[PDB]
């Protein structure tokens, strides 16, 4: 229904590419449809960060975006920035149950 | 035995003589929980309606209808009157328009007005209507300057479609652009009653439905599984056991059908989990007896059933939870043909005398008395 | 200017009764015509949805909230209610009320996919105490 | 705003096994299914398109659209094209779809670079903004506009393709899932789109279908088609 | 079959009363004479002949034709071949996705034969014992 | 050879399964019922502007009726969900009705 | 027997028919015979029972001709059967005991 | 509404004469493919031998 | 033999099921068995002499 791996933290050294993914079942990311990316900073409401598998809404800088092929679900950040040190989760629609299946989560730490 | 072969006396043998077949033991209904109810003071009571050529849609949608209240304010379609109070489905289409005397039977799925020129009720209307006669209070003799009637245009409309233009049409032999002539008219005339606008509220009824949102005023109960009961989903009525299906249904659909032209599965409305529709168990019944020149008693196959869906325990079987208005025996058996329920099973080989089946055979045997 | 105002108080003993009110603050973006949802967070773990409405009716729900309680829309008043009532130990956790996504006019259309964009700030409810 | 382009006379190729959709909403699995439906004919003449030329709508059209990026980037649909009844526009703009039913008014080459589809929208009676309908010369796309008295019917399915460039909308097969189902009660005679290009109509005939253990259709057979089919 | 068992379509099967029972009486004749056809056929012997332990018939193998001891269906090699080149579709068991034997939810089931397959095996090593051991004098 | 007074837009709701001001409330017509239904205008013996106050009609019931059955009371009926605590207001009404 | 799939095609041709005839028996089930549905719960919740009685007596009717032809054919086939077995029958007398 | 009523009665008519003209080509084919075996046994046990 | 030449008859015979298709695959059965009973009875030589 979900299968949703996701890594619990990367390193997070400014200005440097930093890539995480989320991986499913062939349900929900494989019919390549629907896999938003939402960022989280503590304390903070959890704003849609990018959606579509690589579609970037109003407000939302580039170099900074979403490598989605098939099963496999990836955002590519080159150049980190400051203020992007927060937790960045998924979410998939699935067609069998709609579940509304989200990740663990990725927190991204700087150094 | 006696009654199927017509005689007092049976000959020695195996007799089908019925069919087993297993009661519903609690009586379900499963509807959404809704607790909302219809309000019906916007439906029967109102002053301004929209005109008898391009009448409009007041959709009382989400709300649960109650037909006691009818009567407070008739023709009826697709359904009979006395039980649209069961069904189930998502949405009510309002339909509701303004008639005349000489229209009453014109908007109509079957019977040639005004209707059929510029918006059209259909002939596949699966909802009920109310005739109100409303001379005896509105009364005046121009309904309104919007409610106007003609006799005939140049093609007709299709149900639902709108063209109320105001130009002459042509059925004759040459084109008219405000011309008189051979059938070139302009018959749109406004009404002019003599001793009062009449009104029709209409609520048609949809098919082809998502998970439904509207239903009766039965009250719904709890959802009873793997045992034979009689349910009801949304409308769907019948009898059998609920299991879990383990089916992949996408989440925009409510039924599942198999070979023949009937469900399969059906989606829970509350619980929204996937139950299959699996008719509780039944088997033929074979009586074996001696015959009634050598005894009384017999021997009962249960055809093709296992020795726990049949009535085993003899002394609990007058709250009927089965079919057969009786229930005999002492040993219970489980044979490839069936539950065996009457004879003993021995381990000793002998000729065969009355056949069961899948290599078992039953006989008369003295074990010391004779059983 | 889309902001998500969410009322609701915040402690509770096991088997008690809750409402959780969702307001939109005045912007014509996500207010009426849109679809909604509610997500529930627990202290020290990641998100996880629970409540999603679609126009008029067309609720979908979690397996933990499948007949756990109900939702309710007052699209009048702008007012996006979830019932929360003798809740189990596991649901002391922030609550955030959230817009989807779509625009739509007049009708109810049938759409395969979901969102969420606009997020309400978060409250606590505590039921474990 | 109306702007000038080159007329281009038009080509035809192959249909191959391409073109079948789910006709219905309930899950068949595992079984061989016999339908009367709106569906593509097997080896037909798909008309084949480089400009943006008014194409009749006869009862349903397929549309696939082969390109290596965002290009073709909405529809259009309606009887006559001016403000006299309402019209369908469907467009991809960038990062979300806007899907109007209006009076409208449209030029005469409506096109996207900024939007020079049309001049007004009065009397706007449905409206729809959200996830694009375009994903991902690679791509493939193809889609069913089928217009059901009450219902206009868009099915899709996008594919990675590497076949040659021209004449190969390749061989094989891909069931195309539903994707909207629009409650327009608008009449539907006549398309254009907005900017390889295919178009091929629907005509009612009698498929087989195979449903397999995960509800998928994997084959689809046309009687119509041969006689070993039939 | 006609009716959906759980309605009063029941109540109109009496207006035509007596074809139902004569369908259960024509089909139960079927199955008897089936039963009897498989009797007449392979119940020729009133004895069970076996096969002395020591198989040597001068030189005339019948191992591929006599039962094999070893498997557990007691059967010869090219009776073992024989079971498994027929796909059977009978639904003579008493045992409860789907597959074709779903229409027994249609009212439509399958009888077990009187005679198993075991039963039926045994009857023909009697023959084959009685026509290797004896000739046609028994 | 049963008979009464009925109102004219009712003549031919004296039947099986049906639902109506007289059909549904007062009498009652059985499915296997043999026989006819006679009606006749009776202008000549009981034309009057005002209402026959011996002929009546109830416009509602609470429970359904039985074929032949008889049904007299003078109890008030509630048509709503909210009880009528004795004096007919809102959705609760006596339900004796006449021409 | 092994290379040859369609050596044991006179009994594969036994369980064949009466398979197939059964799924007959099925697929027959899912028609109208000209009433407007084939589910009778349909045509019990829909319509009233001087309508209702028509249309389930044309289904009714429907059913029992597809249940009497399917019992022609099985007594046919099984006449067929029993002179095949006959043979067998003397055959195995014939060949078998002598 | 009375068109196919009566379209109704004829069809049924005449596929009852049709599944009548079936059973009884059945019947006479299975006495005719008796008669066969007859006449293939005869031919095998007289002419053959 | 039921509706006729051109009188159509595609929303009248296919409300009564897959009912021809047991005629035709009974007739069927009926020519084939023809055609196995000459084939048993004449053809009983291997070589034509």
């Amino acid at each position: 229904q979900s299968a949703l791996t996701q890594p619990p933290s990367v390193s997070g050294a400014p200005g440097q590419r930093v890539a995480i993914s989320c991986t499913g079942s062939s349900a929900n990311i494989g019919t390549a449809d629907d896999v938003h990316w939402y960022q989280q900073l503590p304390r903070t409401a959890p704003k849609l960060l990018i959606y579509g598998n690589n579609n970037r809404p109003s407000g939302v800088p580039d170099r900074f975006s979403g490598s989605q092929s098939g099963t496999s679900a990836s955002l590519v950040i080159t150049g980190l920035q400051p203020e992007d040190e927060a937790d960045y989760f998924c979410q998939s629609y699935d067609s069998s149950l709609s579940g509304y299946v989200f990740g663990t989560g990725t927190k991204v730490t700087v150094l | 035995t006696k009654c199927t072969l017509k005689s007092f006396t049976v000959e020695k043998g195996i007799y089908q003589t019925s069919n087993f077949r297993v009661q519903p033991t609690e009586s379900i209904v499963r509807f959404p929980n809704i607790t909302n109810l219809c309000p019906f003071d916007e439906v029967f009571n109102a002053t301004r309606f929209a005109s008898v050529y391009a009448w409009n849609r007041k959709r009382i949608s989400n709300c649960v209808a109650d037909y006691s209240v009818l009567y407070n304010l008739f023709k009826c379609y697709g359904v009979s009157p006395t039980k649209l109070n069961d069904l189930c489905f998502t949405n009510v289409y309002a339909d509701s328009f303004v008639i005349r005397g000489d229209e009453v039977r014109q908007i109509a799925p079957g019977q040639g007005n005004i209707a059929d020129y510029n918006y059209k009720l259909p002939d596949d209307f699966t909802g009920c209507v109310i005739a109100w006669n409303s001379n005896k209070l509105d009364s005046k003799v121009s309904g309104n300057y919007n409610y106007l009637y003609r006799l005939f245009r140049k093609s007709n409309l299709k149900p639902f479609e709108r063209d109320i233009s105001t130009e002459i049409y042509q059925a004759g032999n040459k084109p008219c652009n405000g011309v008189a002539g051979f059938n070139c008219y302009f018959p749109l005339r406004s009404y002019s009653f003599r001793p009062q606008p009449y009104r029709v509220v209409v609520l048609s009824f949809e098919l082809l439905h998502a998970p439904a949102t509207v239903c009766g005023p039965k009250k719904s109960t709890n959802l009873v599984k793997n045992k034979c009961v009689n349910f009801n989903f949304n409308g769907l009525k019948g009898t059998g056991v609920l299991t879990e299906s383990n089916k992949k249904f996408l989440p925009f659909q409510q039924f599942g059908r198999d070979i023949a032209d009937t469900t399969d599965a059906v989606r829970d409305p509350q619980t929204l989990e996937i139950l299959d529709i699996t008719p509780c168990s039944f088997g033929g019944v074979s009586v074996i007896t001696p015959g009634t020149n050598t005894s009384n008693q017999v021997a009962v196959l249960y055809q093709g059933v296992n020795c726990t869906e049949v009535p085993v325990a003899i002394h609990a079987d007058q709250l009927t939870p089965t079919w057969r208005v009786y229930s005999t025996g002492s040993n219970v058996f489980q044979t490839r043909a069936g539950c065996l329920i009457g004879a003993e099973y021995v381990n000793n080989s002998y000729e065969c005398d009355i056949p069961i089946g899948a290599g078992i055979c039953a006989s008369y045997q003295t074990q010391a008395s004779q059983s | 200017q889309v902001q998500l105002q969410e009322s609701g108080p915040g402690l509770v003993k096991p088997s008690e009764t809750l409402s959780l009110t969702c307001t939109v603050s005045g912007g014509s973006i996500s207010s009426r015509s849109y679809y909604w949802g509610w997500i529930r967070q627990p202290p020290g773990k990641g998100l996880e949805w629970i409540g999603s409405i679609y126009y008029s009716g067309s609720t979908y729900y979690n397996p933990s909230l499948k007949s756990r309680v109900t939702i309710s829309v007052d699209t009048s008043k702008n007012q996006f209610s979830l019932k929360m009532n003798s809740m189990t130990a596991a649901d002391t956790a922030v609550y955030y009320c959230a817009r989807l996504r779509g625009d739509e006019i007049y009708y109810e259309s049938s759409g395969y996919y979901s969102y969420f964009d606009y997020w309400g700030q978060g409250t606590l409810v505590t039921v474990s105490s | 705003n109306l702007t000038t382009r080159t007329q281009l006379p038009p080509a035809y190729t192959n249909s191959f096994t391409r073109g079948v959709y789910y006709p219905d909403k309930v899950f068949r699995s595992s079984v061989l299914h016999s339908t009367q439906d709106l569906f593509l004919p097997f080896f037909s003449n798909v008309t084949w398109f480089h400009d943006n030329p008014v194409l009749p709508f006869n009862d349903g059209v397929y549309f696939a659209s082969i390109e290596k990026s965002n290009i073709i980037r909405g529809w259009i649909f309606g009887t006559t094209l001016d403000s006299k009844t309402q019209s369908l526009l469907i467009v991809n703009n960038a990062t979300n779809v806007v899907i109007k039913v209006c009076e409208f008014q449209f030029c005469n080459d409506p096109f996207l670079d900024e939007f020079r589809v049309y001049s007004s929208a009065n009397n706007c009676t449905f409206e729809y903004v959200s996830q694009p309908f375009l994903m991902d010369f690679k791509n493939l796309r193809e889609f069913v506009f089928k217009n059901i008295d009450g219902y206009f019917k868009i099915y899709s399915k996008h594919t990675p393709i590497l076949v040659r460039e021209p004449e190969d909308l390749p061989q094989g097969f891909s069931a195309l899932e539903p994707l909207v189902d629009l409650p327009i009660g608008i009449n539907i005679t006549r398309f254009q789109t907005l900017l390889a290009y295919y178009v091929g109509y629907l005509q009612p005939r009698t498929f087989l279908l195979k449903y397999n253990e995960n509800g998928t259709i994997t084959d689809a057979v046309d009687c119509a088609l041969d006689p070993l089919s039939e | 079959y006609i009716c959906g068992d759980s309605t009063e379509c029941s109540n109109l099967l009496l207006q035509y009363g007596s074809f139902c029972t004569q369908l259960k009486r024509a089909l139960t004749g079927i199955a008897v004479e089936q039963d009897k056809n498989t009797q007449e056929v392979f119940a020729q012997v009133k004895q069970i002949y076996k096969t002395p332990p020591i198989k040597y018939f001068g030189g005339f193998n019948f191992s591929q034709i006599l039962p094999d001891p070893s498997k557990p269906s007691k059967r010869s090699p090219i009776e073992d071949l024989l079971f498994n080149k027929v796909t059977l579709a009978d639904a003579g068991f008493i045992k409860q996705r789907d597959l074709i034997c779903a229409q027994k939810f249609k009212g439509l089931t399958v009888l077990p034969p009187l005679l198993t397959d075991e039963m039926i095996a045994q009857y023909t090593s009697a023959l084959l014992a009685g026509t290797i051991t004896s000739g046609w004098t028994f | 050879a049963d008979s009464f007074v009925i109102r004219g837009d009712e003549v031919r709701q004296i039947a099986p399964g049906q639902t109506g001001n007289i059909a549904d409330y007062n009498y009652k017509l059985p499915d296997d019922f043999t026989g006819c239904v006679i009606a006749w205008n009776s202008n000549k013996l009981d034309s009057k502007v005002s209402g026959n106050y011996n002929y009546l009609y109830r416009l509602f019931r609470k429970s359904n009726l039985k074929p032949f059955e008889r049904d007299i009371s003078t109890e008030i009926y509630q048509a709503g969900n909210k009880p009528c605590n004795g004096v007919a207001g809102f959705n609760c009404y006596f339900p004796l009705r006449s021409y | 027997l092994s290379s040859t799939p369609s050596a044991l095609g006179k009994l594969q041709d036994v369980v064949n028919h009466n398979a197939q005839a059964l799924n007959t028996l099925v697929k027959q089930l899912s028609s109208k015979f000209g009433a407007i549905s084939s589910v009778l719960n349909d045509i019990f919740s829909r319509l009233d029972p001087p309508e209702a009685e028509v249309q389930i007596d044309r289904l009714i009717t429907g059913r029992l001709q597809s249940l009497q032809t399917y019992v022609t054919q099985q007594l046919i086939r099984a006449a067929e059967i029993r002179a095949s077995a006959n043979l067998a029958a003397t055959k195995m007398s014939e060949c078998v005991l002598g």
